[PDB]
RNA sequence: GGUUGCUCGACUGUGAGGGGACCUACCCACUGUGGAAACACCACAGGAACUUCCAACCUUCGGGUGGCGAGGUAGGGCAGAAGAGUGACC
């Protein structure tokens, strides 16, 4: 099938600001479903936001936004818009958009979802990863320092991607700065070590930074 | 009012091919308005029952939902390791709609020992006057591994950071990235740095090493 | 003067279980299914049950058919009838 849902508009934004999420669809026209926002503070759970009815824009919200946020839809443009206002701390969250299922298939079950725009309410500004080497020593291990950037999130593949096996990206920690660091690693056989290149890719939109750094062995 | 939907238990540790029961309770009658999904670790969540006992299209037939009076129930049959996951129930008999504050469930293999290995703070790093020592726990299970760092045979104390991967749902296994970190200073102070694994796969807690400098 | 017919007719009544089912059009509702559909809009089906009725239709006079939103507006119907006429009789 082709049904996808697109969110955007998310990011950093200051506290008490403001910011219109969008959700473009594919593969279905959303002037027949009903469509719902659902938003998931970090490592916290799914919390229902806004909705609303076909055939009449009947809108409903979650008592904790209602006032600030509006749910919302253009028709000819396929999207389904939600604007915030009066942001605060706890609106941190990645927002999900998803499509409510044609009842005689799926219920009231939502049914297509998409993969979600972070939203990140804070005043600090924002500041890229440096990016350092991790150097190894049948079978050794080496990887990436991705360190003191904000806002989440940065992006680690290996060699373009092409290295996708033995990998473990850690999640960022909350450095007492307010920075993220966190670090990538791959295991390989020792043999590869002197003949193949193995660069960490990092990329960190909302920094607009894009690092790639050779991890090599130990000079001496 | 809001309907108040109250799942138990909070996390489930289970075997492969254990059954495994998740409940729901919602504060009103909801009649049969309530859907199960699952969401595995930054996906969206997918949908599994409608209508709290429709299989969704697609579904495996070793999930099914129960509905009895006020109380919704999801039910495996028999795990299969890709089933880790976080599953929520929803109701939506009413706006405002509600979710469950979730379920996280575990796989459950035999014990691995953690493969150790420790960093010493890149060049480029020092120069910036930052020292950073990175030591790896890698691929292992269960999950509930002590790291101590020493240095010079002092125990440290409030200056590591760790970070834990979730399972590999193929592997069903874990991997851990303990950090010390100190001033530049602190780090030219002392010779020896070591990170000291207690973990069960262990029968004598395995400590990597190294001293400053050594090529 | 009565008495009784006949015609016109102000106007009123259509009355709920020891007792109320007349018709139509719009309006307004309630319930349930279905419409790509939790509300809204639309289409369709229905207003507890037991009774009660026949304003309606058919009748071999045995009976039969069809029929309920106790909402509102309007026009009718069926009933009464101030009142006029106008006969017959006494």
């Amino acid at each position: 099938s082709e049904v996808q849902l697109v969110e955007s508009g998310g990011g950093l934004v200051q506290p008490g600001g403001s910011l219109r999420l969008s959700c473009a669809a594919s593969g279905f026209y959303i002037s027949y479903s009903s469509i719902h926002w659902v938003r998931q503070a970090p490592g916290k759970g799914l919390e229902w936001v806004a909705s609303i009815s076909p055939y009449s824009g009947s809108t409903y919200y979650a008592d904790s936004v209602k006032g600030r946020f509006t749910i919302s839809a253009d028709t000819s443009k396929n999207t389904a818009y939600l604007q915030m206002n009066s942001l605060r701390a706890e609106d941190t969250a990645v927002y999900y958009c998803a499509r409510q299922g044609y009842r005689r298939r799926s219920g009231r079950g939502f049914d297509y979802w998409g993969q979600g725009t972070l939203v990140t309410v804070s005043s600090a500004s924002t500041k890229g990863p440096s990016v350092f080497p991790l150097a190894p020593s049948g079978t050794a291990a080496l990887g990436c320092l991705v360190k003191d950037y904000f806002p989440e999130p940065v992006t680690v593949s290996w060699n373009s991607g092409a290295l996708t096996s033995g990998v473990h990206t850690f999640p960022a920690v909350l450095q007492s700065s307010g920075l993220y660091s966190l670090s990538s690693v791959v295991t390989v056989p020792s043999s590869s070590l002197g003949t193949q290149t193995y660069i960490c890719n990092v990329n960190h939109k909302p920094s607009n930074t894009k690092v790639d750094k050779k991890v090599e062995p130990k000079s001496c | 009012s809001d309907i108040q939907m109250t799942q138990s238990p909070s996390s489930l540790s289970a075997s492969v091919g254990d059954r495994v029961t998740i409940t729901c309770r919602a504060s009103q009658s909801v009649s049969s308005a309530v859907a199960w999904y699952q969401q595995k670790p930054g996906k969206a969540p997918k949908l599994l029952i409608y209508s709290a006992s429709s299989l969704y299209s697609g579904v495996p037939s070793r999930f099914s939902g129960s509905r009895s009076g006020t109380d919704f129930t999801l039910t495996i049959s028999s795990l299969q390791p890709e089933d880790f996951a976080t599953y929520y129930c929803q109701q939506s008999y009413s706006f405002p709609s509600t979710f469950g504050q979730g379920t996280k469930v575990e796989i459950k293999r035999t014990v691995a020992a953690p493969s150790v290995f420790i960093f010493p703070p890149s060049d480029e790093q020092l120069k910036s006057g930052t020292a950073s020592v990175v030591c790896l726990l890698n691929n292992f299970y269960p999950r509930e591994a002590k790291v101590q760092w020493k240095v010079d045979n002092a125990l440290q104390s409030g200056n590591s950071q760790e970070s834990v991967t979730e399972q590999d749902s193929k592997d069903s296994t874990y991997s851990l990235s303990s950090t010390l970190t100190l001033s530049k200073a602190d780090y030219e102070k002392h010779k020896v740095y070591a990170c000291e694994v207690t973990h069960q796969g262990l029968s004598s807690p395995v400590t990597k090493s190294f001293n400053r400098g050594e090529c």
